This record gives C-alpha cells, structure tokens and sequence, in this order.
C-alpha cells in the first residue's frame, strides 16, 4: 500500500465509541494488519507536549482527503459533510442553509445539531479500495 | 491541547 509508507500524512478514523463519524489528522510511524500513526491534532497531556500517538488498523487509515471549482460550489439542504470539530472532521449531514451563508448540520450519531461557517466545512468524501468515492 | 477526553463525543 503505497499510502502507508512511514512518513506518510494520513487521516485516522475510529472504531471506538465516542469517535463515531470522525477522521481526524496525522501520519503514519511504523508498519509491521496493525501500523503506529501519530496524530496531528490530538495530545496525550492537555499541555501538548507529547502528539498522541495510537495502533490502529489499516482498515482504519486513508489517504489525506483530496483537494478551484471543488471549494467554490455551493452546499445544498442534504449535501454530506465533514466539519471541523473538536480538531477533527466530523460527518454529519446539511440540515440548514440559512440567511447569512452559515449552516446548520445535524449529527446523527450524537444526535447533535450545530451551526458552521463554510470554511469549518469541507466536502464528505469515501474511499474504497484504492479510490475516492 | 486537545486530548482524547476532550475530543471524544460519549
Ligand atoms: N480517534
């Protein structure tokens, strides 16, 4: 997997409870199917001085999401997204489009409901098998 | 200074 290589930026997904719906960001340590990564946004201590670092599964991992006609289309009511939240992205889907250019997501694992800015969104995207989407 | 125990949503 030309991806993983030891070096690599990555996105880090969970299957813990709590993560649900999230890729948050990082690269890749060690491989050998587990592999060590190192997360970019995320710390052991609240003071930041050691990067959180974790074994996941590769099953886990995927390449950075890709990148200007993408960023300058318009979301719709419905549209799958990623905000950023809590120093990751987070799926959830585009409930509102309101007045002043903001959005209001719902968030159906947490049964959560926020309002974002269209620069905390980006695009949802899938990958699969070696592709996106 | 985000940590896992307050970045996790449960
Ligand atoms: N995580």
């Amino acid at each position: 997997p030309s991806y993983l290589k030891p070096g690599s930026a990555v996105e880090i997904s969970s299957d813990e409870i709590g993560f649900r719906g999230s890729w948050y960001m990082g690269k890749v340590i060690t491989i050998p199917v587990k592999c060590q990564v190192e997360y970019t946004t995320l710390f052991f201590d609240k003071e930041g001085t050691k990067p959180l670092k974790e074994v996941v599964d590769m099953s886990q991992l995927r390449p950075p999401a890709p990148p200007e006609i993408e960023k300058k289309k318009k979301i719709v009511v419905g549209e799958e997204v990623d905000a950023f939240y809590n120093d990751g992205w987070w799926e959830g889907d585009v409930t509102e489009v309101l007045d002043d250019g903001k959005f209001s997501v719902f968030f159906r694992s947490s049964k959560e409901q926020i309002r974002f800015r269209k620069d905390e969104l980006r695009f949802h995207r899938e990958w699969v098998d070696g592709a996106w989407k | 200074a985000r940590t896992k125990q307050t970045a996790r949503k449960s």
